[PDB]
């Protein structure tokens, strides 16, 4: 199933090939095409050329990588264009164990199977306490009655502990049933100078200390946190004292934008404009899926379809940019004008 | 439907001459029911050609004989003859293998 | 022309296969160098050889290697060592069609080409407010005269909006004027505890709303925002209110360093030092460019020429390291001593 | 010895292709693992097959490239599986030159080994203060005894200095001694309304004026600062002020794990769970290294070594989704049925 991925991936990356027509192909190449192309035209009953020149030919060429593409991602468009029909049957062409695939091809999909279906530790991208509703002033002080040790969020990978005179506390409970971290990334630092209720300064006198799990950690120092163990903070000083703990980065086992290398480039890629044709193109797919038809997802996706389909896509699109395809789309207006970030910033709805 | 696996001929205990009344006890390589198919290592013409050409083959298959597993011939059709024997048939038939 | 790129490509990543004397190579490449260092000889009249050993005829690879990566990128050094020469002619070696190029090589150029004449959606680097001369304490209360709501940005990605009892507002205008967004990623909090003009700590009460376009927002959670709709809060509860509205991150259609696959590492790798005469040799190189001679651009650049550039660079980075070629060059003096992080530090300007 | 690493790096890349039964090999592929596993066979005395369709055949492959992935990394796994024995002979298998290898393979190779050795500039990837021990309330008021401009740290990348009316300074010691940075990219803005030392709020008055070493910059822009430059800080207008720089951004001669083309996604990949078996597997390997066992370290690697094994790991990984090879390890006890996140990370300790 991978394999006829692997192969619609090949066939596509072989066409992107074709730039001028006085170029010899690589030997390889010329293989791989004759083959698919012949099984292709021969299932499909279109007049693909390994060798297009007209443009006709070349947009023949583009609708094959185009219905294999979609056959590869297990996607069925519907009527988008009175020039291209999506032909079913490329599926089984695709099936057709005599048509090879390149070592890169093959390798690339093995990578997204292989991840896409396991999970793994990953350094996640924003702030640890970025879902917080309520945030208190960064420096200023706060006790919350009858506690002697108040921690608090003043960010969204800040918190800061209020200590009076000789007292000390457990904070972790701060940090936990947010997320499902596996390691938190720590550092401590001592607020030298804050605020006061009333707004007068104050200061932090030296001798404060925060271990973990009952072990003195040092301040300004990373410190690799469980989540689980004891998050201890001692006051032994005789004044007031307040100490910013910062999580400068956790990991847990969430899909993140390098789960598969430079994926992110490829998504560039893809949500790219183009043109008009292109654009409401690569929409008019992205409609049958789970993914934003024009705007990068906010959260990487997760699942092997998503991926896939992704990288095809993206692929597709450079096929597109080396045939310089020409047809029209249901719902689609062209404007010849030599184009501009202006006219395209306008195409995102 | 062509397998290969190591297996003894039914030499048995004779202390009732007279209870061989029994089903004279036939052998037959044709199987009541195939094996269990999780137990069977699949073949292509292709990967049995590769595999040849190579000269590793024998080996492989041997392995596969060894670890009393079962390996089926699939994709090619072949002739199906029925022959049936008195006795101690020839080596070419007992030992006889599916291939040249 | 992306086929004159294709094909210098091509080669010198050949060239970098030669790791060793008696060797094996793929197929294809043998084929390739063949055809190449043919017809580059033709017109180079230089003696390169398949397989060089010396280092006059390693130097003489090299060489070629780059009189094709400046042919490719459509630079001209002039004299700039007593040791190599340029050909102008290695252009018409690269426009013959009798050499092929990989798909790879194709394909890399095609994803070049293709990206940097057109733009597309990205994820910018820098805070949203990063541009900005004035700002504003953190948690701080500010009201401007005759106003009710004031907005007042607090830091990179951070604005806070000091709220009457009662009182509501527009705040979009805040973000508006600067940079060209599509999209602006928020998410607000409310600031529990805050400074007031005098100093003591005030209260925001639960109760505060956000609303978008009209419709209302929940805080603590992210908010697709188009910044043309109207960034109405309002501030029903009977106390001063302070409220925390923060840019995680937006896109433009700016080009960022995540436009073509895993940039970022390639330029490390043409930036990085070697030895001086790589140094030097990648400097002066440069100097024909718009790009800074020996450190990262701050700016991700955005025409097909400096990409390029840069990726011929960094390939014919990697054929230096395989190659170790022995020569020298105008203005640089070769320290023999073992090399350390210090005399690098040392070469950079 | 480069050429060792490229070798085994080909062969598991070329198993990775066998993904079905039905299919029909590349040429390079069948020239690659029919010398080899000769090779190999020859020395290892174990039956691989070129075509495997069993499990054990399978497993044999799997272990070859599992020979090899350790000797190209250079690793004596010892006494870790009753199925696998590793055969030391198959480092000869790999310094045959008759063993051909890919142009990718050597080009890769070629990239490690080449940065691995030297250095280069390399946007750090935290904040610059990030290993401070003591940090301020930012946007209060500290003017230290006897100091007419008092700078001090008020985050990871945030400084405030503390002017009085008619007051100036250098400021640039603050920076120093921490890292060794090569350039500094800075961006100072007014703190328009700051805290007093009794809490009463006070205005910076436009006119203060930051100039590095001589030359005068404006407000929010970004500044090249090379960290040596006099970082002057002038305050001629008649009232206290309060101004923040923020360093954005800086580059040093330290590994980032931008060196390696999506390093990153390799790493996530090789500590990604899979199954028990695996691992286990990847476990036991990295601890005859310098690596973390299970968990993406968290400072990147700088070593030939180190950057080499992830690699070989990572594509070994890939060889291990495509082979499915069974057997056992010691301590390791495998749950059979569907696989869930929550049994995974159960797993890492």
């Amino acid at each position: 199933m991978d394999t006829i991925a692997a192969r619609a991936l090949t066939v596509m990356r072989a066409c992107a090939t074709l730039q001028e027509a006085r170029i010899v192909l690589e030997a390889n190449v010329m293989e791989i095409l004759g083959i698919a192309i012949n099984r292709y035209n021969g299932l499909t009953l279109r007049g693909v050329t390994m060798r297009p020149t007209s443009l006709a030919q070349r947009n023949e060429m583009f609708f094959m990588c185009l219905d294999m593409m979609l056959s590869a991602a297990g996607i069925n468009v519907g009527p988008i264009s009175p020039d291209y029909t999506q032909h079913m049957a490329t599926i089984g062409v695709l099936a057709t164990p005599e048509i090879p695939f390149t070592t890169e091809a093959a390798n690339e999909i093995a990578r997204v199977t292989g991840e896409t279906s396991t999970w793994g530790p990953a350094r996640q991208p924003y702030g640890f306490f970025l879902e917080t509703e309520e945030t208190f002033q960064p420096g200023r002080w706060f006790m919350r009655a009858a506690q002697a040790a108040t921690a608090v969020v003043c960010g969204p990978d800040m918190i800061q502990v209020s200590l009076n005179a000789g007292a000390r506390g457990d904070v972790q409970q701060i940090f936990q049933g947010r997320n499902d971290p596996m390691m938190i990334y720590l550092v401590w630092r001592r607020i030298e100078n804050f605020a006061m209720a009333q707004g007068n300064s104050q200061q932090t006198q030296a001798g404060v200390t925060v271990s973990v799990g009952g072990v003195d950690m040092r301040a300004g120092r990373i410190i690799a946190w469980d989540g689980q163990a004891a998050l201890h903070v001692r006051n032994p000083t005789q004044q007031n004292a307040m100490v910013q703990i910062q999580v400068v980065f956790y990991i847990s086992m969430d899909k993140t934008l390098n789960q598969y290398p430079a994926l992110t480039a490829e998504i560039f890629n893809v949500y790219s404009f183009r043109d008009h044709t292109w654009h409401g193109l690569r929409t008019a797919i992205r409609n049958r899926t789970t993914l934003p038809n024009m705007l990068p997802p906010i959260f990487p996706p997760n699942d092997r379809d998503s991926i896939l389909t992704l990288l095809l896509l993206s692929t597709l699109a450079d096929v597109y940019t080396v045939l310089r395809p020409e047809f029209a789309m249901h719902g689609v207006n062209p404007m010849p004008g030599p184009l501009t970030a202006a006219i395209a910033r306008a195409a995102y709805v | 439907q062509v397998y290969m696996h190591r297996d003894m001929l039914p030499e048995p205990r004779l202390d009732d001459i007279e209870r061989f009344r029994q089903e004279g006890f036939y052998y037959t390589n044709m199987l009541e029911a195939p094996p269990e198919i999780d137990r069977v290592v699949q073949y292509t013409y292709e990967i049995a050609r590769l595999q040849a050409n190579m000269g590793q083959f024998r080996a492989a298959l041997r392995r596969i004989m060894d670890d009393d597993d079962w390996v089926r011939f699939g994709g090619v059709l072949r002739t199906v003859r029925v022959k049936f024997f008195d006795a101690r048939p020839p080596d070419d038939i007992l030992q006889g293998l599916p291939f040249s």
